[PDB]
């Protein structure tokens, strides 16, 4: 029952990284 | 099993002659500078 | 009818066709907030 | 990426409206834990 | 087989050529002589089947379900010998050496994984006749040893004739006057030894090259893990060949 | 059979066409632009820029 | 004894509504702050 | 200045996000059903049917 | 057998203080569209 | 262990109504 409590944990920490990657705020000059 | 095996026969031969032929695609004239 | 006794008659009965005359199978019995499986109440089935 | 969004609206929640919600969320906790710790 | 014999070692390698029987040609028949010895049998098993309570249409009868090998192609015994004595009416086998054990793990359906000796130690082998026919039928019982040996250790560090006797990570479960009574089947590794039966039945005889080779079916049980599970009952099936002299 | 010494693992000639077939696929999208060019046309430099 | 998914159940049932809108309230007044123009704006 | 309970009528007269809000919709119920029928075989005994 | 108040353990110090920096970028992100002063100020 | 939480719901409750009534949004006119 904790290995669902891992999954979540590692899924939700990938789900971060995709936002993170392609929903980031893009560096803008002036 | 065998059926398997040709389709990642399939698949690393187009990945690999995707890379041959690209880099064989005139690739250093292919930066900033020129062309 | 065919000449068997009780004891060979009620052998004749699978126990899949026992299990569902038993009030515990009963969707009818349950409650709102007794959470999870069937199992969970009564035990898992073993023997008729 | 197209043109920014004409529909884009504000989005409130006053300080009433918190209390209230607040309030909803923590009496019905309080309701329905006793039926969820059975 | 001859066929066999004319390849090099490195045209069999890898081919899996090497995990199987030789098959005999011909039916004809040898009649052993007083110093008479089988020498190469190789016992090939080509079926594995696990006994379980399975739920068919509506009941639990007992079946035995086929089951995959995972431990690839290391299962067949082979170079097994021993004399060929003559009784009265029928002849008997009893094996002495060769490579009569070999570790298989079957999974059954549901991931369930048997390992077990597959073995025909210390088989003596009962036959009906005189010669070997192609009707000719022989068995008996064997001596399936334990499938781990005293010295192994399990993850906790506890064996048979080696190791810790204790829960070693569980310092605090010996106090008290009971200790870990609770935890004995699992401290106390056993070694067991069960009984298997095979069936062979031999359907072609070569008399030129003095062989024979025919079918077997033989039953066993299982790992019992130094006693802490309880064994299920394995049946197999396969071809075996031999050379009679 | 892993242990058996095949020219590229090809042990049935199912795997032998789809090299041949894969290869030569892309080889005919990558004559589409570098067929029809000359072969006499030379260069001094370390890099050509010559056409696409 | 009771259930123990319970202990979740109502603990992440209050929580995270409860401070889904203690984020609706603030983002209101954050707005309200910098649409006002003096040193709460930035 | 919308209510909390009309938040989502910004896609009513938006038919491109109206379409992204019920991919995601879809999305969600499709990952549920993954992932529900994921637990239950994690937890179902195959062995008296 | 695990622990179960681990699971309050690792889901509230998850949830909580993941909830707590949604909050302060959501609110730092109305002030800005409150002081930009165009359909999303009111 | 339960009763752990019957009581922080309770006082959480309480805690909201004291919130609610003494820092509540004073209604103002103009
Ligand atoms: C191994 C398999 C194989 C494959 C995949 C090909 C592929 C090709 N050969 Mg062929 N060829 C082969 C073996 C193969 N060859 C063999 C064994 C022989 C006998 C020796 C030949 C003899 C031969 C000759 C003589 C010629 C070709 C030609 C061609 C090319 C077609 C020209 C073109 O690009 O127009 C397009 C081709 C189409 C079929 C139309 C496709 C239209 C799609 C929709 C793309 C259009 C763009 C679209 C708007 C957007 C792109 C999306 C899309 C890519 C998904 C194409 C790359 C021609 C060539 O290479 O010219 C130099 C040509 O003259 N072949
Ligand atoms: C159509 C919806 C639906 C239905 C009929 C089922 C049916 C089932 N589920 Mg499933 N499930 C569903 C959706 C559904 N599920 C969803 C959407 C999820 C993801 C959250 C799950 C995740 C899930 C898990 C992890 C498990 C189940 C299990 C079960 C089985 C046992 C039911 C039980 O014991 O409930 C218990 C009774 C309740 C939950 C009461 C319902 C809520 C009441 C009505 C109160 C309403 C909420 C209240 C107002 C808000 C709380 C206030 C708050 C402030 C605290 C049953 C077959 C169990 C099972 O046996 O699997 C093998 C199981 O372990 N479900
Ligand atoms: C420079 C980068 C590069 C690389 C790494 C490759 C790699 C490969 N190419 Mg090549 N290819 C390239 C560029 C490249 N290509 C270019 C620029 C062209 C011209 C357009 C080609 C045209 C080409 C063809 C037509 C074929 C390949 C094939 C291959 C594969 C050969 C397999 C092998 O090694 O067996 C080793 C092979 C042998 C030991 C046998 C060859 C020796 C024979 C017996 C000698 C006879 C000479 C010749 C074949 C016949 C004479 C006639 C000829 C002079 C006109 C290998 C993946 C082939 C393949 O096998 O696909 C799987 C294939 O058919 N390529
Ligand atoms: C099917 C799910 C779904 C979808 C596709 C949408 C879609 C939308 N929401 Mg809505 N919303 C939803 C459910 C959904 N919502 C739920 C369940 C709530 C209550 C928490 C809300 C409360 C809400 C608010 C307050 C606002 C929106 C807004 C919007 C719009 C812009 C996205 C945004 O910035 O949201 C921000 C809102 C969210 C990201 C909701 C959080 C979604 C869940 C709770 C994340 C939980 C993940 C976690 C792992 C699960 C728990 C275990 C977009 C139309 C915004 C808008 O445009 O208003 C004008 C807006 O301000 N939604
Ligand atoms: C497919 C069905 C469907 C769809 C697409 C809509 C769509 C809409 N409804 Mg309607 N409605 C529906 C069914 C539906 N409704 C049902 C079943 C009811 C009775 C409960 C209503 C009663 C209703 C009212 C009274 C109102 C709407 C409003 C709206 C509009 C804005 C919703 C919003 O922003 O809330 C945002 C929601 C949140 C910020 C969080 C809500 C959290 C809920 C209460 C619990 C969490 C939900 C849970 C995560 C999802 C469970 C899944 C389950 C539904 C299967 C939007 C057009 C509003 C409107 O008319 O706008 C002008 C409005 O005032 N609906
Ligand atoms: C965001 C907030 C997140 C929290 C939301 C709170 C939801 C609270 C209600 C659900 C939790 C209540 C479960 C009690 C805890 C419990 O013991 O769970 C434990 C039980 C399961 O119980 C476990 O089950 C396991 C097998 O998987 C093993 O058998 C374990 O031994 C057994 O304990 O969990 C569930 O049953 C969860 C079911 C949730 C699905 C809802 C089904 C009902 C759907 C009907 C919806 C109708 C709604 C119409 C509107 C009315
Ligand atoms: C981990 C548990 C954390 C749970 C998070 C609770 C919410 C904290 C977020 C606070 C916030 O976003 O800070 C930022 C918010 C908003 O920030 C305030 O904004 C004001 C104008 O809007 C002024 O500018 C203030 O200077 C500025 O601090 O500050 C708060 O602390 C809000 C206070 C009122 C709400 C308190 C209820 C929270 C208690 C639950
Ligand atoms: C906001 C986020 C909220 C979550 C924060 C997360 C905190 C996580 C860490 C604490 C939880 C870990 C406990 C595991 C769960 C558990 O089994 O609890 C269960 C245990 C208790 O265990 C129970 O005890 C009961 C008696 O009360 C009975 O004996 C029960 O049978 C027994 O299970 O709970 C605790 O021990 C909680 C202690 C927390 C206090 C911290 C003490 C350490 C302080 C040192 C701080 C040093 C920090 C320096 C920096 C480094
Ligand atoms: C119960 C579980 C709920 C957990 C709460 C998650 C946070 C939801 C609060 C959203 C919020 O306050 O709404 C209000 C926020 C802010 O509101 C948005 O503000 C924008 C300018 O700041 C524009 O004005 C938009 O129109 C307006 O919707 O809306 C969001 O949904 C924020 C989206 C970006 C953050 C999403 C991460 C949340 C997922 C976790
Ligand atoms: C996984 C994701 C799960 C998402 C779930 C999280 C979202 C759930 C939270 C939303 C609920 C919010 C309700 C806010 C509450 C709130 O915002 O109210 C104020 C609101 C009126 O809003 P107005 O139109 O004044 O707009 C002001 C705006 O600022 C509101 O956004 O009323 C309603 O929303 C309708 C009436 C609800 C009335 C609420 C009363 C509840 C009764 C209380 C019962 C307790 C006492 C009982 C004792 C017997
Ligand atoms: C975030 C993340 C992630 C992800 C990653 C990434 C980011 C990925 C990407 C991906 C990608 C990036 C993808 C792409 C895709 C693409 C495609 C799929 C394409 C296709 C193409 C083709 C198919 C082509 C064709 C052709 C033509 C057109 C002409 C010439 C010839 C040819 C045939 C070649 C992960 C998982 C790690 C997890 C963590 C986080």
């Amino acid at each position: 029952m904790e290995a669902l409590v891992y999954t979540f944990l590692l899924i939700g920490t990938l789900m971060v990284i995709f936002f993170a990657v392609f929903f980031r705020e893009t560096p803008r000059i002036l | 099993m065998l059926t398997l095996k040709i389709l990642v026969y399939t698949t690393v031969i187009f990945f690999v002659s995707l890379f041959i032929f690209g880099f064989l695609s005139s690739d250093p004239s292919r930066n900033p500078n020129r062309k | 009818s065919e000449g068997l006794s009780e004891s060979q008659a009620w052998s004749r009965i699978p126990d899949k066709l026992a299990f569902y005359d038993y009030i515990g199978n009963n969707p009818a019995k349950g409650g709102l907030f007794r959470a999870g499986p069937m199992n969970k109440g009564d035990g898992i089935a073993e023997a008729w | 990426m197209t043109g920014p969004n004409p529909n884009k609206q504000a989005v409130e929640l006053n300080r009433t409206s918190l209390y209230w919600g607040l309030l909803l969320i923590f009496v019905l906790a309080v309701l329905f834990s006793s039926y969820f710790f059975n | 087989k001859s066929q066999i014999n004319e390849l090099s070692y490195l045209q069999v390698k890898g081919t899996g050529l090497a995990n199987r029987c030789a098959e005999v040609v011909g039916e004809d028949s040898i009649k052993p002589k007083p110093g008479a010895k089988l020498v190469d049998m190789c016992i090939e098993p080509k079926a594995w089947a696990v006994e379980e309570e399975v739920g068919k249409a509506g009941k639990t009868e007992k079946k035995f379900v086929n089951s995959k090998v995972m431990t690839r192609q290391t299962y067949t015994l082979d170079a097994i010998e021993g004399p060929i004595t003559v009784d009265g009416g029928k002849i008997t086998f009893n094996e002495k050496e060769g490579i009569d054990y070999a570790a298989t793990t079957v999974q059954l359906p549901g991931g369930e994984r048997v390992p077990f000796l597959f073995t025909v130690k210390d088989l003596v082998a009962k036959g009906n006749g005189d010669t070997f026919k192609p009707g000719f039928q022989m068995g008996g019982d064997f001596n399936t040893p334990s499938y781990r040996t005293g010295l192994f250790l399990d993850p906790k560090g506890r064996g048979g004739t080696t190791g810790y006797d204790m829960a070693v990570a569980l310092p605090a479960l010996q106090l008290g006057e009971e200790g870990d009574a609770e935890l004995f089947g699992e401290n106390n590794k056993v070694f067991d030894i069960t009984q298997g039966r095979i069936e062979m039945e031999v359907n072609k005889v070569n008399a030129e090259d003095s062989e024979i080779g025919g079918v077997f079916v033989a039953t066993q049980l299982s790992d019992t893990d130094m006693g802490s599970k309880t064994p299920k009952k394995v049946l197999t099936k396969g071809i075996f060949y031999a050379k009679v002299d | 059979t892993e242990g058996t010494n095949e020219w590229f693992g090809v042990d049935d000639l199912r795997l032998l066409a789809v090299l041949f077939l894969g290869h030569w696929a892309i080889l005919s999208l990558w004559l589409g632009s570098y067929g029809d060019s000359n072969e006499d046309e030379d260069f001094f430099g370390e890099i050509d820029y010559s056409a696409r | 004894e009771v259930q123990f998914g319970a202990y979740l159940a109502v603990l992440l049932g209050t929580f995270l509504p409860a401070l889904f809108l203690v984020n609706l309230f603030i983002q209101t007044e954050a707005r309200k702050a910098g649409k006002a123009g003096g040193q709460d704006s930035d | 200045a919308l209510p909390w309970y009309r938040v989502h009528t910004v896609v009513l007269n938006d038919p491109g996000r109206l379409i992204a809000v019920h991919l995601m919709h879809t999305a969600l119920v499709a990952g549920w059903a993954g992932s529900m029928a994921l637990y239950e075989l994690a937890v179902f005994d195959p062995s008296d049917p």
